């Protein structure tokens, strides 16, 4: 798991709007 | 030497399974109603970046807490009603680099230091 061990996470602000057709 | 250890600074809210199409911009977008801008934590898995429908929001305010606790509790997001409860982590320093990235968009809000120079 060459590519499995690797740990980094950087956060990802974007705008769904998931929310928009109930707001 | 004290920072204040005995203050639990490093309290926030837990927010419940949301959409795996919801990211850390949406949960952002849901607080700014508050015009809170502090610490945000989406569970993210740690290689392919999967949301794992966990979030968490620390913000240092007591009167805030039981606000959005109580506010958003029970709040739509998605079709997915908040559930909103309380607990505390400290945010390890080997993984800095997602915070520190969390207010890499609020440091347009920390630039105003207190105290107006000399």
């Amino acid at each position: 798991g060459s590519k499995s061990q690797y740990i980094d996470i950087m956060p990802d602000f974007s705008p769904s709007g998931l929310l928009e057709l109930e707001s | 030497g004290a920072m204040g250890n005995e203050y639990k600074d490093n309290a926030y809210i837990y927010i419940g399974n949301l959409n795996r199409e919801l990211t850390e911009g949406d949960i952002l977008t849901v607080f700014s109603e508050y015009g809170v801008p502090v610490d945000v934590i989406l569970s993210r898995d740690e290689n392919t970046g999967e949301s794992q429908g966990f979030a968490y929001l620390k913000y240092e305010d007591q009167r805030s807490t039981i606000l959005a606790v109580d506010n958003l509790n029970g709040f739509k997001i998605g079709g997915r009603a908040l559930k909103i409860d309380h607990t505390f982590y400290r945010p390890k320093r080997s993984l800095q680099k997602y915070y520190e990235a969390v207010k890499e968009e609020l440091d347009r809000d920390i630039v105003s230091k207190n105290n107006a120079e000399k």
